[PDB]
């Protein structure tokens, strides 16, 4: 179902029990001690870090 | 909104 923040990149993906994509997150001016899973619902529009990730350029 | 996301605890 948070506090919106600037994400820096997607740092690995994975699959959640229910089969939905959760990505671990980067936020732009933090470390990677701080990196979170989220799933895709908490993302807005950040297709562009999704496609650098998955490799399509 | 583009580039944001929720943040969780
Ligand atoms: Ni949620």
């Amino acid at each position: 179902g948070g506090d919106l923040y600037e994400v820096e990149r997607i740092v690995d993906k994975r699959k959640n029990k229910k089969g939905k994509w959760e990505y671990l997150i980067r936020w732009k001016g933090y470390g990677s001690t701080e990196d979170t899973w989220e799933p895709e619902h908490h993302l807005l529009h950040c297709e562009e870090f999704i496609d650098e990730f998955n490799g399509l350029h | 909104a583009t580039k944001v996301a929720r943040k969780s605890a």
